[PDB]
């Protein structure tokens, strides 16, 4: 790949989602979209292998079916209006097909399954951009129309992620996939403060993509996709130890952390709400995510593995890999609790 | 109109049914998106030209040229299927489970 | 004439029936073909000219014709596939009478709702300039250069963008 | 030589439309007559075919605006011929 | 009407002539021309409106746009080219 | 929108042909012009909440005017009660309904 | 020579040129000694109808003049 | 809600022209230059007032200055006119370049007799 | 009388294709220094009515593995579309009188790849299907600029009308302007019409089929000439004389169909790859530069035509 | 001046079709700012009156504008005739 097409591919990428939040237009927003979709295929499917060629296929599949499905839905509204834009008299059945697709476009559940199979084909950098900047054109699709919006669904979208999410991470061994049922799970409490206040579903995007750009770095230097070759950094490299545990515990949810307020703060807007079953549900079901999060503390920063030889000359060589932006976004991320007043 | 319009909403549920019915086949697919691309040009230019908004017939323009370029990427995508496998078949595609 | 475009709708529902139904990649085209050929005869008919000949020229001679194309350089077909053909079809005939039964139970449940059958040929054309020059569909399919260039500068990038694309993704 | 013959055929144009220009009014006139001769004679013959009808105003509009709607042309070819109808609606897409 | 009658007039016309007939006893190269065609074939639907377009009075916008497309339309042929697109040279 | 970009460099890319009463090529007026300019001009500056109810004759008005199920549903009685009636042999159309007359 | 290919050059060329004056002839018999009026807009179809409503024989090229 | 209002049917009753396509546009550019004012506070009530039905006494007299028009034609110099519009409907879109001298015919005579 | 419109316009073509035929077996013979058929009748006219005959009268060996629904409908397509093609045509006066006509002949004839893909996909080999792929591709390429073409030349008269060409040149040809343009339109005929040098794919039917290919062959052949005439050389309207019209348009359509097969005569054919060097390294450059200019042409200009 | 016009020169020669479409391409952008004739098109189309001029009320004050067609207060496009 040359630089003109890195040019073109890029541009497009970060064109798409500026598109979208930019237009008042929902077919400059479903354009937006497929320009997305369009130049994401290209960076998965580089390798060209077959795991890459099945991860883009099923991506290409089910985001074009959504893509229909949110035309239609316009095309419904235009033909009931004579507008562009939702208004406070769409059929609610417009809506719920909207935000079907919108949550298929996401990877929310039980429009889930295609996540984890993707990612995992897919490589480090990619799962990066799949997983923090293809969520911000479809979420504001959704924070532009939250006031005419389905509770019902939404909060059962939102907690059928949750647990999903859980229950897959704690049989995953695969980063990529932990990484997805990680989305899944913050997607869900997003969806579910959603229609009470959106300010908090952009804090936990904030927070969440700041907590998962710094995580997916880490893994990228040294290519460790497996807990039994992450488990080897503590003689490779045991100065990120400090921080991956840090930022896996914020993650979790632990109070002490950055990771903490979005859920504390969203249990607050739905008991004002008169939300408490469900809060309580979710913020239960999070501690298996915190489970499967100090499962992998322990086997990286508390607990040495049996390592290799060859790992001795990676000791011999030296590296230049983890740029300011590591550290900088990891203290960001876990020391910043004493500032949510602004956050918020 | 209102029974035209019943009618491609219908094809566009078949067709949307039949992307959610695989049968074995990819280009059977890729066929029932394009089917649906179709229904829905042809129910925004009906509505256009019913409501008389000469503002609004870009739209179908639009959507047909990003239609046909999803339609090539996937294309490009089967055939990579099938230069690797064989067959555009989609049991072939069971990787990724592990 | 009033049972018109009634009988293009239903044509073009038929069509999409037998695309939902599977029977291959190449009867499938075809299906395809008959479809838009309907598509474009409606628009026609609710007075799209513009719009009815350009899906000619482009969705079928530009994008069905490539279809066929990867279709028959890319598949092929095997023998299994008659036996569960001739079953579809009779699978698209039970479709065909369920839809007609349906119609049936809608006119009786909504006289002047879902479909007026009493106003079949009316309900078409709600309203024209009779002395009026300049309503065409040309003339606002060409807006985009004045009004709306926004849109057309959007379509030309996804058709750039659209080469670096497959020459990156087939290599 | 194209471009002095096209300047031409521009100055014939707007000389036809000039011509159009001077001649809508009338056809304007003539065509609101037309139109509501046909509205009243709908409503003439509404008038006794649902007379016994029960909670039927005759001439009831379907707004609560008050001011010209201007009618559909199933409004006022409905109860006449269907040849009417098509030619109506399939009569300038149908080539003269 | 008119249409519909030679049309199928010369439908019959066909079918009754190919009657009479029997009663009186991989390479990815054609994929990308594919593809080609297609990324012209739009260009072509976006191309096709000139004839209204030129009537305007936003002159200075049209003779920009219609540059525009040309401009990069050619530009992608150009690096279709040069990445030897249009070979045929297996 | 969600980033009014376009309303901070004050420009129009996708704002001005959203609706029916926006400006059309040749001064074209659109079917429900009237009835959707005033349902718009008469939920300015209230939006959301009160529009729903407050600006609701005209909204029903717009509804009306571009659907046009009450005008069907009329129509459709008066053709049903005819047909009867015609039926029963207690009615006849007339000559201008029938297909003759002296036209205009 | 080559003057022996008039014979089926000539045969073309006249089943060729029947066409266009069969249809001329055929359209000023069936439209009275006129032109087929054409309508390109509405315009025309307005004036066409007209010109039939106002005939009293339900035939658009039955011009009545003045002395109507 | 709301009883519609119309017009009877003993008005909207006038002396239609009943004259034919050809002959309103070979007289055109003069009844576009005469009868201009009563058509002029026609196509103003007509936009100003959207109703049709508030501008009848306009039409009227809208048809009333035509047929006065087409009368003068008649009294004088009927015979060039009538050519002109002879040779108008020949063609199919009605074109004034085919009849370019019978009009100069008609402009003359009517120059001279009015 | 429209009924008897058709008949005077579908058996006077299909009779003048047959003798084309004729035509062609002559002039190629007394370019190649003999005479042709002289004997079934004086000077041959009978040849292409005994040749009919004998092949209806054949027997057809329909290949075994094969569809037939594909192997009836492919040539039943073929010649429904080189017959409907010659509707619109105005001569000088058109049996169906559209706007947006030559977008109708575009489509129609983009329409034949269909039938000449789904002939090989049927015949179940590799040879055809690769034949057929290749056909198709060829075609394909050039119907980008005979697209083009006619969207540049178009802006001389601003419609997509056959009716506006006559008006448009009704005081000189479109060739001396825009002959660049026909040089390039004249020949995607050749290569759309896989007419000789661009023949690659007849250098595989039964008797009716290969006689109906044969058939819209022809035809196709006679419209893109007149097509040709029509635009590029508009002959004579005397609002009074469509009989002139008519003369003169057979005329440059005979031409022109003639020079056709002086051409097959008279070159060599062509190499797949280098055909389709030519369109994409020589015809689509030019084609786009000319699109440019003849966009600019009627601004910097005051001749933009209008719209009727 | 003599590197560039020699390979110009070798273009002129090799591939004449490519320096032909780089020229009209040149021409098309560069000559509608050299014309002088250009103005004229948007000022013939804004001239064409595809649509009626509806008229407006006589309150007084408004001396430059006519009250029939054959006054000369209004615009007067002579010069589509002089063109
Ligand atoms: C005040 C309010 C309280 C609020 C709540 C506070 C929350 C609790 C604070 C938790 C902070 C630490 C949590 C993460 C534990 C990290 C585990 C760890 O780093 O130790 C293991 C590893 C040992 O490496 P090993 O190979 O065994 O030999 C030494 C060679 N370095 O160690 C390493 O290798 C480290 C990398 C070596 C780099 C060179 C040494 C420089 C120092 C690095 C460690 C800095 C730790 C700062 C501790 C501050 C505690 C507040
Ligand atoms: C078993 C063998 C199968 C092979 C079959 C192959 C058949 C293909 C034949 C070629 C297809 C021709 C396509 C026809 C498109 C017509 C486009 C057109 O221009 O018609 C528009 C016509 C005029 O409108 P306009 O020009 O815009 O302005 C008029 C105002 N004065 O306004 C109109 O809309 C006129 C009404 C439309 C008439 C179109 C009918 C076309 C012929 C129908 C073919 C039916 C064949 C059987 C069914 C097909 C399969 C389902």
């Amino acid at each position: 790949m040359n630089p003109i097409t890195l040019a073109i591919i890029y541009f497009t990428i970060f064109l798409g989602p500026v598109i979208t939040m930019s237009s008042t237009n929902l077919m400059l927003m479903w354009v937006g979209l497929e320009f997305s979709l369009l130049a994401i295929i290209p960076m998965l499917i580089n390798k060209k292998n077959p795991r890459s060629t099945e991860a883009a296929t099923k991506y290409f599949v089910t985001q074009a079916t959504a893509s229909m499905i949110i035309l239609l839905a316009i095309v419904l509204n235009y033909k009931q209006l004579g507008t562009w834009m939702f208004q406070q008299q769409t059929n609610g059945l417009i809506l719920n097909m909207t935000l079907m697709a919108l949550s298929m476009k996401l990877g929310l559940a039980p429009f889930h399954f295609w996540l984890p199979e993707v990612t995992q084909g897919i490589p480090l950098h990619m799962g990066l951009i799949l997983l923090t900047w293809q969520k911000i054109a479809p979420l504001s699709i959704l924070i532009q129309i939250y006031p005419l919006l389905n509770s019902t669904i939404i909060l059962m979208l939102a907690i059928t992620s949750i647990f999903m999410g859980a229950w897959g991470g704690l049989n995953q061994t695969q980063m990529r996939k932990i990484m997805a049922y990680s989305s899944i799970a913050h997607m869900g409490w997003m969806l579910a403060i959603l229609p009470y206040n959106p300010s908090l579903t952009l804090l936990n995007l904030m927070i969440y993509i700041i907590l998962t750009a710094p995580m997916f770095m880490a893994l990228m230097l040294n290519n460790s996709m497996t807990i039994n070759s992450i488990s080897l950094l503590w003689n490779k490299t045991p100065a990120m130890l400090t921080m991956i545990s840090l930022m896996l515990l914020s993650l979790g949810g632990l109070p002490p952390l950055t990771g903490f307020l979005p859920k504390w703060i969203i249990i607050t807007e739905l008991m004002k709400n008169n939300c408490l079953i469900m809060a309580t549900l979710m913020a239960m079901m999070a501690l298996l995510n915190l489970f499967f999060y100090t499962r992998l503390i322990y086997s990286t920063s508390l607990t040495m593995f049996p390592t290799n030889n060859n790992s001795k000359m990676m000791t011999h060589q030296t590296k230049t890999k983890p740029n300011l932006m590591f550290s900088t976004l990891a203290i960001m991320s876990t020391m910043t609790l004493p500032l949510a007043p602004q956050l918020i | 109109m209102p029974s035209t319009f019943f009618n491609l909403t219908m094809a566009f549920s078949l067709s949307l049914l039949g992307t959610l019915m695989f049968r074995s086949h990819l280009m059977s697919t890729l066929l029932c998106l394009e089917g649906m691309v179709l229904s829905l040009f042809i129910m925004t230019s009906v509505t256009s030209l019913n409501s008389n908004s000469m503002s609004s017939m870009p739209i179908p323009i639009t959507i047909l040229v990003f239609a046909a370029c999803e339609a090539a990427v996937g294309l490009a995508l089967l055939v990579k299927v099938s230069n690797t496998y064989g067959t555009d078949y989609v049991q072939n595609l069971n990787l990724l489970q592990c | 004439m009033n049972n018109y475009i009634f009988v293009l709708s239903s044509l073009f529902l038929v069509g999409c029936l037998g695309l939902a139904l599977k029977p291959s990649p190449i009867y499938g085209g075809l299906g395809l073909i008959v479809s838009g050929f309907v598509g474009c005869l409606m628009v026609l008919g609710f007075g799209g000219s513009f719009l009815g000949l350009m899906v000619f020229l482009i969705y079928l001679g530009g994008m069905l014709v490539v279809f066929g194309y990867t279709t028959a350089m890319a598949t092929e077909e095997y023998p299994e596939t008659w036996g569960s053909n001739w079953l579809i079809l009779g699978f698209l005939v039970l479709g065909v009478i369920m839809e007609v039964f349906l119609i049936c139970v809608l006119n009786y449940y909504d006289e002047v709702g879902v479909i007026n059958l009493d106003g079949l040929g009316d309900w078409l054309m709600y309203e024209v300039d009779d002395v009026g020059v300049m309503l065409e569909g040309g003339i606002g399919v060409a807006a985009m250069y004045s009004c709306a260039t926004w849109m057309m500068v959007v379509a030309g990038w996804s058709l750039f963008a659209g080469i670096f694309i497959i020459i990156e993704i087939t290599r | 030589r194209m471009m002095r013959w096209n300047q031409e055929r521009r100055r014939l144009l707007i000389e036809d439309l000039e011509a159009r220009i001077a001649l809508m009014p009338l056809f304007q006139a003539e065509k609101d007559r037309r139109t509501l001769q046909i509205l009243r004679e709908n409503l003439e013959e509404e008038a006794i075919i649902m007379k016994d009808v029960p909670n039927w105003k005759v001439g009831e509009s379907v707004f609560h605006t008050t001011r010209w709607v201007p009618p559909l042309i199933g409004e006022m070819y409905g109860l006449r011929t269907k040849e009417e109808m098509s030619n109506a609606n399939f009569g300038f897409t149908w080539y003269t | 009407m008119n249409l519909y009658t030679v049309i199928f007039i010369n439908i019959l016309l066909s079918l009754t002539l190919i009657l009479v007939a029997f009663w009186l006893p991989f390479s990815m190269k054609f994929f990308l021309v594919a593809i080609t065609f297609l990324l012209f074939d739009l260009e072509i639907a976006l191309l096709l409106p000139l004839p209204w377009a030129i009537q305007t009075i936003k002159t200075s916008t049209m003779m920009i746009m219609a540059f525009i497309l040309v401009t990069i339309l050619s530009l992608g042929l150009a690096y279709e080219w040069t990445q030897k697109g249009l070979e045929w040279t297996e | 929108p969600f980033l009014d970009i376009q309303k901070k460099l004050g420009i129009s890319l996708d704002r001005h042909f959203m609706f029916l009463s926006a400006e059309q090529p040749y001064k074209n007026a659109a079917r429900c012009h009237a009835f959707e300019k005033e349902w718009i001009e008469c939920a300015h500056g209230i939006g959301g909440t009160r529009a729903k109810k407050e600006c609701k004759i005209e909204f029903d008005d717009f509804e009306e005017c571009l659907l046009r199920y009450k005008t069907m549903r009329r129509m459709h009685d008066i053709k049903k009660q005819r047909e009867k009636l015609m039926k029963e042999g207690k009615y006849t159309p007339p000559p201008h309904h029938s297909g003759r007359e002296e036209p205009r | 020579m080559w003057f022996e290919i008039l014979p089926g050059l000539a045969i073309m060329g006249v089943c060729l040129v029947i066409p266009g004056v069969s249809t001329a002839y055929i359209h000023k018999f069936t439209n009275g000694g006129k032109e087929k009026r054409v309508a390109r807009v509405q315009y025309q179809w307005y004036l066409m109808e007209r010109d039939r409503r106002i005939s009293g024989v339900n035939r658009y090229y039955v011009s009545k003049g003045l002395e109507n | 809600p709301g009883i519609v209002e119309l017009p009877t049917l003993e008005e909207l009753k006038v002396e239609e022209v009943k004259v034919s396509s050809a002959v309103l546009k070979a007289a055109a550019h003069h009844y576009g230059a005469q009868c201009d004012k009563t058509n002029k506070e026609f196509m103003l009530c007509r936009w100003e007032e959207k109703d049709p039905r508030r501008c009848l006494k306009e039409g009227k007299l809208v048809n009333g200055c035509a047929l006065n028009f087409f009368r003068q034609i008649k009294s004088h110099c009927a015979e060039p006119f009538t050519e002109y519009w002879t040779c108008l409907d020949y063609s199919n879109m009605q074109l004034f370049r085919h009849c370019r001298q019978q009009q100069a015919k008609f402009d003359q005579c009517v120059l001279d007799k009015l | 009388m429209f009924f008897i419109n058709i008949l005077t316009l579908l058996v006077p073509i299909l009779i003048a294709m047959a003798f084309l035929t004729l035509v062609e077996r002559k002039i190629l013979g007394y370019m190649q220094l003999r005479k042709g058929p002289n004997i079934v009748g004086p000077y041959g006219i009978l040849q292409p009515f005994a040749d009919a005959m004998k092949l209806f009268m054949k027997e057809p060996m329909r290949p075994l593995t094969t569809s037939m629904s594909l192997f009836i409908i492919a040539p039943t397509l073929s010649l429904t579309l080189a017959l409907s093609l010659w509707v619109p045509l105005p001569m000088p006066h058109p049996l169906i009188n559209l706007n947006l006509g030559i977008l109708f002949i575009l489509a129609t004839s983009s329409l034949s790849v269909y039938s000449i893909l789904w002939s090989g996909w049927a015949s179940n080999s590799k040879y055809s299907l690769f034949g057929a792929l290749r056909a198709v591709a060829q075609t394909i390429s050039y119907e980008v600029t005979m697209a083009i073409i006619l969207l540049s030349v178009l802006l001389m008269n601003g419609s997509y009308s056959l009716q506006t060409l006559i008006t448009t040149q009704e005081h000189m040809w479109l060739l001396l302007p825009a002959w660049p343009m026909a040089m390039m339109w004249f020949i995607s005929t050749l290569a759309e019409t896989n007419r000789a040098p661009f023949d690659l794919t007849e250098g595989e039917y039964a008797a009716g089929p290969f006689a109906l290919f044969f058939m819209a062959e022809y035809t196709n052949i006679i419209l893109m000439n007149a097509l040709t005439t029509i635009i590029f050389l508009g002959p004579l309207y005397y609002i009074n004389l469509p009989e002139l019209y008519s003369t003169n348009f057979m005329m440059e359509a005979l031409l022109l169909s003639s020079t056709f097969l002086w051409i097959r005569a008279s070159y060599p054919r062509f190499r797949y790859d280098q055909l389709m060097h030519l369109l994409w390294k020589n015809f689509l450059p030019l084609t786009l530069a000319l699109c440019m200019w003849h966009i600019s042409l009627p601004i910097f200009t005051a001749g933009v035509p209008p719209y009727m | 001046a003599g590197r560039i016009s020699a390979f110009l020169k070798n273009a002129w020669a090799k591939e004449p079709v490519l320096v032909v479409s780089f020229s009209v391409w040149g021409l098309a952008i560069i000559m509608p700012m050299i014309s002088p004739y250009t103005k004229y098109a948007s000022m013939i189309n804004k001239a064409t009156p595809y649509n009626y001029p509806v008229p407006v009320r006589d309150d007084g004050n408004m001396p430059d504008v006519p009250s029939h067609p054959q006054d000369p207060l209004g615009p007067s496009l002579d010069w589509l005739k002089n063109l």
